[PDB]
């Protein structure tokens, strides 16, 4: 498998400080059945969205479809695999950091990891039970869908 | 007083090579070509022509200095297949679209004019 | 003063702000180009951040790969305010200032002045001080 | 107050001995009493440094110029070694002092 999450969001709000920059708004999504704010930005011009939006959200340690990894070096000509084309907007980047609500004794109840898609970045905040499947420098993609 | 004659940009002299063949050590099926005495001119055309190419995995030029005329293209394909192979191809095919350009504009100027 | 005396000077520096901006994509003909001025490029294409239904490329993926080594930096953009650092979104920057970089690579940030100027501690303080002058060298012409 | 919380090595609470440091060094922590003996002489040396420093620097500036970056040192540290922040480690106190 390799897919590390996987959840269908509503889009909330756009912009809600501003239109910070001409093609990229960062959309404040939450969850459904789970309970997770979401908060990415996402190229609207090549892929635009606006509000009450419904995705599905997919976020894999892996494009294969069988568990093997990527290596990171980009190659056009390796349709053999049959990589997870079903959905329609992916991108690829690196958690660089999981706050989280840990004490001096207790452990943590929620979460967040943070992932960096080579500027873009996105949050995802909600239980520690769920979110387990990140670790800190590990590509990752995300993979999006919009339901009609 | 320290000024290069004028046809030095696209004349070769005695012992100068129009093009050198050389590989690329780094990546595997990479080859690095060199042309003298060219510029955007052509580089643009060739890049251009080996990236339609669906088994080149790399294609770019550059002109290392503008006060000395020099053509550097770099190509790196896909196994089972060759790099010299990529470059012929795209020369050949850049040579058939000009004769179909310029048969067809000889035929339009024909009817443009007296017709 | 024990700073850099020298930098990127005003043209690759008013130009570096726009490249490093968020809204830079770069299609694979664009990629080709720049890597093919880089002196110091392994031999491979990084995958592209979006990857459907266009690859597209990032300024900061690209200026990843300019900077040298395994270089841990976190500086600050020049109209950075005075909330970010305070109320939420600490590490999530909506304007796109606080620069990091980790294991040399551009993770967020606008580079500027106060990045890669002749200021204590700037990005090129930290190449020369952490990798040496043959690679500092390099960092500076590559980034040219 | 903040001083001592930040520099003491509470040795007693034991769960954030738990949480923070692996199972087999906090049983030897929590047993030795050379250990603890040498973890309160390091907090007496830096509680005498910390008055040595002010004074030194009235006017309580913290901004100095050294030679060693020890932060970054450190940053680099974690990430050559791949270091996990979310897991217990294998550091012994007596080992790094």
């Amino acid at each position: 498998a390799g897919i590390l999450f996987e959840d269908i969001f509503d889009v909330k709000d756009i912009d809600p400080e501003g239109k910070k920059f001409d093609r990229v708004s960062r959309l404040h999504c939450e969850s459904e059945s789970f309970k997770m704010d979401l908060i990415l930005d996402v190229n609207i011009q090549i892929y635009p969205v606006d509000l009450g939006d419904k995705f599905r959200l997919v976020i894999a340690s892996t494009l294969y479809e069988d568990g093997t990894l990527d290596d990171g070096e980009y190659n056009p000509t390796d349709d053999r695999p049959s990589r997870a084309d079903q959905f329609e907007y992916v991108m690829y980047g690196k958690v660089y950091r999981i706050e989280g609500d840990e004490t001096s004794t207790e452990a943590a109840t929620r979460l967040s990891a943070y992932v960096s898609y080579g500027g873009l970045l996105m949050r995802l905040q909600g239980d520690a039970n769920n979110l387990h499947g990140f670790e800190v420098d590990s590509r990752v993609y995300l993979l999006m869908k919009k339901l009609a | 007083m320290n000024a290069p004659p004028a046809f030095e940009s696209f004349l070769l002299f005695e012992g100068e090579k129009k093009i050198t063949i050389n590989k690329d050590t780094k990546v595997p099926n990479a080859c690095l070509f060199t042309i003298n005495k060219e510029d955007h001119t052509l580089g643009n055309i060739i890049k251009s022509q080996l990236l339609k190419d669906p088994q080149v995995l790399f294609a770019g030029y550059k002109v290392p200095h503008p006060l000395e005329h020099k053509i550097i293209i770099r190509v790196q394909t896909t196994p089972d297949y060759s790099p010299q192979e990529a470059f012929t191809n795209a020369i050949t095919d850049l040579i058939s679209e000009l004769s179909l350009l310029e048969e067809r504009f000889r035929v339009a100027i024909k009817d443009k004019q007296e017709g | 003063s024990n700073r850099p005396v020298m930098g990127i000077v005003q043209d690759t520096l008013t130009a570096v702000r726009k490249f490093t901006k968020r809204d830079v994509f770069l299609e694979r003909g664009e990629v080709m180009n720049l890597l093919m001025f880089l002196s110091t490029w392994d031999g491979k294409v990084p995958q592209p951040a979006i990857l459907k239904p266009r690859p597209l490329w990032t300024g900061k993926q690209i200026f990843s790969l300019i900077i040298p080594g395994h270089i841990n930096c976190i500086r600050t953009h020049s109209t950075h305010p005075d909330d970010e650092d305070s109320g939420p979104y600490k590490h999530i920057s909506p304007g796109d200032t606080k620069v990091v970089v980790e294991n040399g690579e551009l993770i967020m940030g606008i580079l500027c002045k106060k990045s890669l100027g002749t200021s204590a501690g700037s990005l090129v303080h930290i190449s020369y001080l952490e990798m040496g002058h043959d690679i500092t060298r390099l960092f500076y012409s590559n980034i040219q | 107050k903040a001083f001592e919380k930040k520099f003491r090595f509470d040795y007693t609470n034991e769960r954030a001995l738990r949480r923070t440091l692996q199972e087999d060094l906090v049983k030897d922590v929590l047993s030795n009493a050379h250990i603890q003996n040498e973890l309160e002489r390091e907090f007496e040396r830096m509680r005498e440094d910390r008055e040595v420093l002010r004074v030194i620097f009235p006017t309580g500036d913290s901004k100095v110029v050294l030679p060693c970056n020890l932060l970054r040192m450190i940053w680099n540290a974690q990430k050559i070694f791949h270091i996990n922040p979310r897991l217990p480690s294998d550091l012994h106190p007596i080992k790094v002092v």
